[PDB]
RNA sequence: GUCUACGGCCAUACCACCCUGAACGCGCCCGAUCUCGUCUGAUCUCGGAAGCUAAGCAGGGUCGGGCCUGGUUAGUACUUGGAUGGGAGACCGCCUGGGAAUACCGGGUGCUGUAGGCUU
RNA sequence: GGGGAGUUUGACUGGGGCGGUACACCUGUCAAACGGUAACGCAGGUGUCCUAAGGCGAGCUCAGGGAGGACAGAAACCUCCCGUGGAGCAGAAGGGCAAAAGCUCGCUUGAUCUUGAUUUUCAGUACGAAUACAGACCGUGAAAGCGGGGCCUCACGAUCCUUCUGACCUUUUGGGUUUUAAGCAGGAGGUGUCAGAAAAGUUACCACAGGGAUAACUGGCUUGUGGCGGCCAAGCGUUCAUAGCGACGUCGCUUUUUGAUCCUUCGAUGUCGGCUCUUCCUAUCAUUGUGAAGCAGAAUUCACCAAGCGUUGGAUUGUUC
RNA sequence: AGCCGGGCGUGGAAUGCGAGUGCCUAGUGGGCCACUUUUGGUAAGCAGAACUGGCGCUGCGGGAUGAACCGAACGCCGGGU
RNA sequence: UAGUAGCUGGUUCCCUCCAAAGUUUCCCUCAGGAUAGCUGGCGCUCUCGCCCGCAGUUUUAUCCGGUAAAGCGAAU
RNA sequence: CUAACACGUGCGCGAGUCGGGGGCUCGCACGAAAGCCGCCGUGGCGCAAUGAAGGUGAAGGCCGGCG
């Protein structure tokens, strides 16, 4: 129910949004193995440029 | 039994600046001690606004401050505002002033200096005039902030210019029904 | 209730009192491609039966009839809407009454 | 509950007094209202143009607009707690000018003059209207005649 | 003393009957070509000046009606506030303040503004 | 196309239901001399009507009564006099109105186009209604003026959708033309449960969450109704108001009748009778002791102290009766 | 009518008292009782209103007892009334 | 699926200060909401140690009314 | 507890502000932290409103030159 004053709000949660929940705690760990990744590669390719 | 009413009897003004930083204390301790043996009333508007807090120190503006200072009367005299002193940039000729200022944009200060008015703050201010004579006391515009565009009569009413809360501006955001003549009612 | 077929009243193109031709309004016919009607049938076609309300609960027996006036003038012909109270019995020009005749 | 028309309750309050009926006098005609002049309301049923609504009758209000056969006046209403200046439009016959800024006006003008006067002379003269102040001692001389004796009367029934 | 034109307040000015009106005026009054309108020059409109205060109108009168203003009714009726007052109740008394209205009995019977006359 | 599916089946409310609408409005009263103020309080009205019954101007005065005049009369038409409204103004009521707001004629369409402000209910929001203006086009009158509906107080309707009217109007999406469609502004078509859902029943086969906010027992307040008792004394009693009664009145008592209410109890106080058993009341049927009779005796009445002791057996009916 | 400029302070009744203003906001939207006024009802510890004060939210002295009556409203104590 | 519940029941330490409402309007609204009203908190702008204002009060002026009473030799 | 919004408060910067995503830092006890990017400010919010839309889009006041 409406207070006194405020703005009309429309949440989008009225689906089981619990069930998808996309936690981002593996963050930190997917810039780490990019890097390693990218590193690799440059290794890979010795003299050729890195970017491509 | 006594015949009286204890609603008002506790007044709800600030005693003590609600911050936590030391840097201002000092200040007040000073001007504390100013005020409570000075009888220049100066010191306690000085005290009082210090307690203040950060709504109800609006920044105020070089131009603000360039065109109340160059009110006549009031040449050579020193310009104090306890608030922030922030840099307009749609003003190309500043003059020389002598501002104090609890702080100043780095902007805002270059561009004084380079002027060639010097920047006080208020520890020095006790020094230079401890009852404050010679001083011009400013501030900001404290109705400044867009909150009050939302505030007093309500919407939706005869004669009130209030601004709504709406996630969004367009044409499908409230504007059809008690905003038309067409649709309903025109307030 | 009873009005004359011709009103000298304001005419909003020439701008000034003009003779007007009057009739009675009535509803025209409603096209089938209107974008509400369209909608309508978008909506209704298929499954899950009716999904608009159906008025029933009718309870006036009588309606504001209006006039529509028309300028005289041939090179203005101008147009205009105008409503007047509900009235159960209306008729346009008849019988001009007079008094003290026989009853 | 009750109806809320317009002139409910109103039979005696916009009604004419005894014998006084007809053609409205034209002296209430022949009045200048002007700008800011405290004024009474009073409505008037002979003429239905222009009438005030009843919670206005008896009211007195401020003069703030004047037009060809009516004037605008501010009048305070009180609505539950709180009491809203508001502004109504009266066609001149529900209106009458109010004697009780006359006196004040008139005052004004004398002691002013009576300030005036006797600057020049530096005698001291009282202007503000003390309340009535207690009676002073004096004599009350008897003539010779001694005062009457009074006496309860004996009940005697009347019925 | 007073009248006419326009009024203000709208009976202290109205209503009924009776008496008196110098001069001016207001009227009644004499006619229907023109203006105008009617069944009818009765009304209205128009053109006049033989006669008259008869009437209107003005002033005055009535142990007049009414109206206006006082006394009486009356500190009665009613009523603000108060009581661990009375009374089974209905109601009533008191304290603190305010305070009416008929019947009945007196007095009065238009004031006045602007302009213009008459009383040479 | 109830074979089957989903769903609904208003509110108010001296329980609910039936009844009614007090559900949207208006008049008088209640209402306690500003305003406001309740009940299924009282008396009533509305969902219309009007090309004039709107707007001006002019001229007349109504209801009723008295006195007269061929048919003519109680009432037909004409004349005079009186006539403060006792008539009329569409409707309910109230207010208002006399060279008018009434009656009769003349001319007209201010019932027209348009932006704002204000009042009424009010939250001081809408709708509805209304009030002063202002800007154009007009009507009427010699004119001053008056008029943007009805003398005033009531006669009415959001969003979405549809329909009509308006502009050398905007968009119709890569550009251009034309149909079409969508816009902008103003009316109409509703929602009367009248600030506006699209809506039939039954359940004793029933279920759930609740409710003593609310019914069906008792108990409380009340006592109209029931029952019982007084005072007055018209009359009855052959004569005699009061041995015994008692009209027309009027004052009470009781809670063994019924009502009225809804205070307790709905996470339950086992809801008719009969059987059995105890105790209590007296407004006494009998018995003990008395007083009065229209008490000769017998029998029978009325009254007093008085509840100690008794107040049965059966047919019919579930019965209380 | 609006503008400018100028002159007037014995601050023009009593009494009392600092005042104005802005945000955000919970609970509440079953009430009941009493003097007086008052509607329905035979009446009611009934039903419905107006004003004020109470109870609810409140203990204390008195009315033996008691939501509302009379007195009086409250921090923990001593004395007095 | 921990389905919904305007409906019952429960809802955990101390002291200090302030302190209500059962009323208005709208709602298929009447055991509920929204909105005013009543509350608290946070402040802020000034003020006195000549003067400003305000008031559940009085006084002096001036208007407003149709109840109590009274009247029917006044209208209905 | 998460998200959104409103308001009040504390801090930094201030017509700007903010690296949240990515990247560079010998990856790695703590460290999945911390530091840095500035030609990674794309972008968000703010700095301009109004109109349905085509669109438009935020002072002026005095003297000399033909009251
Ligand atoms: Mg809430
Ligand atoms: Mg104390
Ligand atoms: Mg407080
Ligand atoms: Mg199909
Ligand atoms: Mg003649
Ligand atoms: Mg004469
Ligand atoms: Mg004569
Ligand atoms: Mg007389
Ligand atoms: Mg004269
Ligand atoms: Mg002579
Ligand atoms: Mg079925
Ligand atoms: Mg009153
Ligand atoms: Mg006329
Ligand atoms: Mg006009
Ligand atoms: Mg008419
Ligand atoms: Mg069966
Ligand atoms: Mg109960
Ligand atoms: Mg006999
Ligand atoms: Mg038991
Ligand atoms: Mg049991
Ligand atoms: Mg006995
Ligand atoms: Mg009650
Ligand atoms: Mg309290
Ligand atoms: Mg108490
Ligand atoms: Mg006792
Ligand atoms: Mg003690
Ligand atoms: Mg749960
Ligand atoms: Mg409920
Ligand atoms: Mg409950
Ligand atoms: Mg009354
Ligand atoms: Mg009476
Ligand atoms: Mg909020
Ligand atoms: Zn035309």
């Amino acid at each position: 129910a409406p207070s006194r004053n405020g703005m009309i709000l429309k949440p989008h949660f009225h689906k089981d949004w619990q069930r998808r929940v996309a936690t981002w705690f593996n963050q930190p760990a997917r810039k780490i193995r990019r890097r390693k990744a990218r590193q690799a590669r440059a290794r890979r390719i010795a003299p050729r440029p890195a970017a491509g | 039994g006594v015949d009286i009413r204890h609603n008002k009897d506790r007044k709800v003004r600030r005693k003590e600046p609600k911050s936590q930083d030391i840097y201002l204390r000092l200040l007040v301790k000073l001007y504390r001690f100013l005020a409570r043996r000075t009888n220049s009333t100066f010191n306690q508007v000085v005290l009082k606004r210090l307690f203040m807090s950060r709504t109800n120190r609006p920044p105020l503006s070089l131009s603000r401050m360039i065109r109340k200072m160059k009110l006549p009367g009031r040449e050579n005299k020193t310009a104090v505002v306890v608030g922030t002193v922030t840099d307009d940039v749609r003003v190309q000729e500043v003059p020389k002033l002598k501002v104090c200022a609890l702080r100043v944009t780095s902007r805002a200060r270059s561009r004084i200096l380079k002027a060639g008015g010097k920047i006080l703050t208020f520890d020095q201010l006790a020094l230079d005039s401890p009852k404050g004579r010679g001083t011009v006391l400013l501030s900001g515009p404290r109705k400044g902030r867009e909150v009050y565009r939302h505030f007093g009569k309500a919407p939706g009413t005869p004669h009130s210019h209030t601004k709504p809360y709406v996630r969004s501006k367009g044409r499908k955001f409230e504007r059809a029904r008690g905003r038309r003549a067409s649709r309903g009612y025109k307030n | 209730v009873n009005v004359p077929k011709t009103r000298r009243t304001f005419c909003k193109k020439c701008g000034k009192h003009q003779p007007h031709k009057v009739t009675q309004y009535k509803k025209g016919k409603d096209s089938l491609y209107a974008q509400g009607k369209r909608r309508y049938d978008r909506k209704q076609s298929g499954y899950g039966g009716q999904t608009k309300p159906i008025f029933r609960k009718k309870a006036k027996t009588t309606k504001k009839i209006v006039l529509r006036l028309e300028c005289v003038e041939p090179n203005c012909r101008s147009k205009r809407m105008l409503a007047i109270k509900r009235c159960k019995h209306f008729e346009l020009g008849g019988d001009k009454k007079r008094k003290g005749q026989v009853i | 509950t009750n109806t809320k028309g317009k002139r409910r309750g109103t039979r005696y309050m916009f009604s004419r007094p005894f014998r006084k009926h007809g053609v409205v006098p034209l002296a209430t005609y022949m009045r200048i209202y002007k700008k800011g002049d405290i004024v009474d309301i009073k409505g008037m049923g002979t003429v239905q143009k222009g009438m005030p609504h009843k919670c206005y009758h008896g009211k007195t209000g401020r003069v703030y607009n004047v037009t060809q056969h009516a004037v605008g006046i501010v009048v305070n209403k009180q609505v539950k707690g709180k009491i809203l200046a508001k502004r109504i439009n009266v066609r001149i016959e529900h209106i009458k000018h109010s004697k009780s800024r006359d006196s004040f006006l008139k005052r004004v003008k004398e002691n002013d003059q009576k300030k005036k006067e006797a600057k020049e002379k530096g005698t001291w003269v009282q202007l503000k209207r003390q309340p009535a102040p207690p009676r002073e001692a004096h004599f009350v001389r008897t003539n010779g005649k001694e005062p009457e004796l009074l006496e309860p009367i004996p009940y005697e029934f009347m019925a």
